[PDB]
């Protein structure tokens, strides 16, 4: 159900340094 | 990892250390997929060729961890297994085809800031996600090269999934539909793998739909680390999925 | 080996 929600970062609306690499390979 | 960085704090809540008792010592990487339930290679805890036949009371869990060497007094959970449960079809004979292992935990783990599970994938993620040039994350304490030799603290890389022909023209090994691999071509320029003691661990992608983490892959197998015209190999996660949950809705 | 001693209690 909270699966692959990081408390860090996507709890927080906080973005790791790299990402955005992962998302910008998806087209 | 080869040619990785080191691991923010809580970036990887789900990766999961698999540790023997004696000596004390990294066997694999793992990662948590529930309160109570590890996901691993089987070849972490089944490999006759090498003599490798572990059972429940040689090995811990360790959860939360960043640094691979020191006792993380606050953070990291260390858990007990209570089963160890190995693909009926795992084939170590030849090619590590369905290179895959649950192990159920005596206690569950209490979630916290550095520990929370990753999401398997559905149908429909895997289907739109698991393709050629779409880049997933491994992570581990594995070997930071094939001959420094291990890392302070977890690493992590950015690796491309790559084509079918491609994986298959890279090796003389039989490639079945339980596996995919990845890394970077020769003349793409960027670099990195996982390497010995990463195995078990996951690859993950972050969806763009609803921006969860799902673990597409396990590190399986590779020959060295990191060369040029070689690719990692990691079972497919989601072609075994039915196994997965039928192992979880019965034990 | 040149990993720290874990507490007792879990071996
Ligand atoms: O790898 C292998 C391995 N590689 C050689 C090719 C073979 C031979 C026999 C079966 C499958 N592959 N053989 C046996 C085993 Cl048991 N194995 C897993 C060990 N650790 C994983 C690993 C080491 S370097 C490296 C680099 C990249 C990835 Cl994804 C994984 C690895």
């Amino acid at each position: 159900a909270d699966c692959g929600l990081r408390p860090l970062f996507e709890k927080k609306s906080l973005e790791d340094k790299t990402e955005r690499e992962l998302l910008e390979s998806y087209i | 990892i080869v040619e990785g960085s080191d691991a923010e704090i809580g970036m990887s809540p789900w990766q999961v250390m698999l540790f023997r008792k004696s000596p004390q010592e990294l066997l694999c990487g793992a990662s948590l997929i529930s309160d109570r339930w590890v996901l691993t290679a089987a070849h972490c805890l089944l490999y006759p060729p090498w003599d490798k036949n572990f059972t429940e009371n040689d090995l811990l869990v360790r959860i939360g961890k960043h640094s691979r060497t020191r006792y993380e007094r606050n953070i990291e959970k260390i858990s007990m297994l209570e089963k160890i449960y190995i693909h009926p079809r795992y084939n170590w004979r030849e090619n590590l085809d369905r290179d895959i292992a649950l192990m159920k935990l005596k206690k569950p783990v209490a979630f916290s800031d550095y520990i929370h599970p990753v999401c398997l994938p559905d149908r429909e993620t895997a289907a739109s996600l698991l393709q050629a040039g779409y880049k997933g994350r491994v992570t581990g304490w594995g070997n930071l090269k094939e001959t420094k030799g291990q890392p302070s603290v977890l690493q992590v890389v950015n690796l491309p999934i790559v084509e079918r022909p491609v994986c298959k023209d890279s090796t003389r090994i039989r490639i079945t539909d339980n596996m995919f691999c990845a890394g970077y071509k020769p003349d793409e320029g960027k670099r990195g793998d996982a390497c010995e003691g990463d195995s078990g661990g996951p690859f993950v992608m972050k969806s763009p739909f609803n921006n969860r983490w799902y673990q597409m892959g396990i590190v399986s197998w590779g020959e060295g680390c990191d060369r040029d015209g070689k690719y990692g190999f990691y079972t497919h996660v989601f072609r075994l999925k039915k196994w997965i949950q039928k192992v979880i809705d019965q034990f | 080996g040149d990993f720290e001693e874990i507490p007792e209690e879990y071996l």
